[PDB]
């Protein structure tokens, strides 16, 4: 709000950008282990 | 060798190796004692005895 919009500025963005990563993160808790990168396939993930 | 043997990162060590093995068999594994090199030195041994 203070900044007009996500894109407005790079500044702007960048909170965005962790705005979505954090969101991200919190959106996919579930599948991701703390050291070893998860690996999944189609199948795995149940995607189609 | 003729074989074409692929790893599936997505499929476990376990899993692999039965899909491997399912696949092509003995043959491979006759390969692998090939190249392990114990028939030639048994061989050699037995030869110069």
């Amino acid at each position: 709000a203070e900044e007009g919009g996500e894109n407005k500025s790079e500044r702007a963005k960048q909170a965005n950008a962790l705005h979505l990563l954090l969101i991200g993160f919190e959106q996919n808790r579930e599948r991701i282990n703390t050291v070893q990168n998860s690996t999944y396939s189609m199948d795995q993930l149940n995607f189609s | 060798t003729a074989f074409r043997v692929s790893v599936n990162g997505y499929e476990t060590s376990n899993e692999n190796y039965v899909r491997i093995l399912s696949e092509w068999g003995i043959p491979l594994v006759d390969q692998l004692i090939h190249d392990s090199g114990i028939e030639s030195f048994r061989s050699g041994i037995g030869l110069y005895l």
